[PDB]
């Protein structure tokens, strides 16, 4: 995906 | 005729919605501070405020029933899709028809036409964009009302690159039939007077918005040196 910060942020 | 778990599902939005949106603005002074005086001089800020937004939007979002049950992967191309329509969706709250701005609590933090502007758009999004305000604000939503067209926003099942669309549809439609049902129940007329479909159909006008809203960013986005004012989390979801 490359969606590192809102991948972390949704968790 | 409104159930429990309607009910249920509206004190869960109410309060997400209120842990999520602080209507004293108070986290505005962390932001690059805005710049009036210069084509670009509100980028910054409003990069800054943006960025924040989205960061509670997706607050709101996480606490959205059934949202949990959802993939990441979906979870993810639902926040990147409509997070720029829940915004402009939220932003309502500030927005006054009084001098068509949005009004943070004091003058470094009211924005209009020129400041929006100033970050690098044009009226070709700003018009319909201040419609769109005026046009849902004499909607005079109740908060309960308002929070459920943001989380159907949110859970909409048609946004390109969705996997488990049914399953995006069967959360989408638990929160249609509470806000069908709570107008019904609680809405008096006139104001609920088709008011269902008067929703849906700003949902559509945020579709047309977030559209022009992606082409004046990728015009912007093409200019490294103003994308270098913007964001690594904007960077992330806006692409
Ligand atoms: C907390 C609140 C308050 O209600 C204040 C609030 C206001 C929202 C506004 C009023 C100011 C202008 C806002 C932010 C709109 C514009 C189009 C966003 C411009 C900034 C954006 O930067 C990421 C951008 C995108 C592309 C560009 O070319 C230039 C700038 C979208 C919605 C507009 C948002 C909400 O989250």
């Amino acid at each position: 995906k490359n969606h590192p910060m809102l991948m972390n942020l949704l968790k | 005729k409104l159930s429990e778990e309607q009910q249920h599902i509206i004190a869960i939005l109410l309060d997400a919605h209120h842990k999520t949106y602080d209507p004293t603005y108070a986290d505005f002074r962390d932001f690059r501070p805005p710049v009036r005086m210069s084509p670009l001089s509100m980028l910054p800020h409003l990069a800054d405020l943006v960025s924040y937004s989205i960061q509670k939007v997706i607050g709101f979002a996480k606490m959205i029933p059934g949202f949990r049950d959802l993939t990441s992967d979906d979870q993810i191309v639902l926040l990147k899709s409509s997070a720029i329509e829940v915004i402009m969706l939220r932003s309502n709250q500030s927005f006054t028809m009084d001098d068509m701005s949005w009004d943070c609590g004091s003058q470094d933090y009211k924005y209009d036409v020129t400041d929006v502007s100033k970050a690098g758009h044009t009226l070709e999004l700003i018009e319909p964009l201040i419609k769109f305000q005026v046009g849902l604000k004499k909607l005079n939503l109740h908060e309960e009302e308002h929070v459920l067209l943001m989380a159907i926003c949110i859970v909409s099942p048609d946004r390109p690159g969705v996997q488990d669309a049914k399953l995006v549809e069967a959360i989408q439609d638990r929160l249609s039939n509470t806000l069908q049902t709570y107008i019904r129940c609680r809405h008096p007329p006139p104001g609920s007077h088709q008011l269902y479909a008067k929703m849906i159909q700003k949902l559509a006008d945020l579709r047309s918005l977030n559209e022009e809203h992606s082409k004046q960013y990728r015009s912007l986005s093409f200019q490294p040196e103003n994308s270098m004012k913007l964001t690594p989390l904007v960077l992330e979801v806006f692409g």
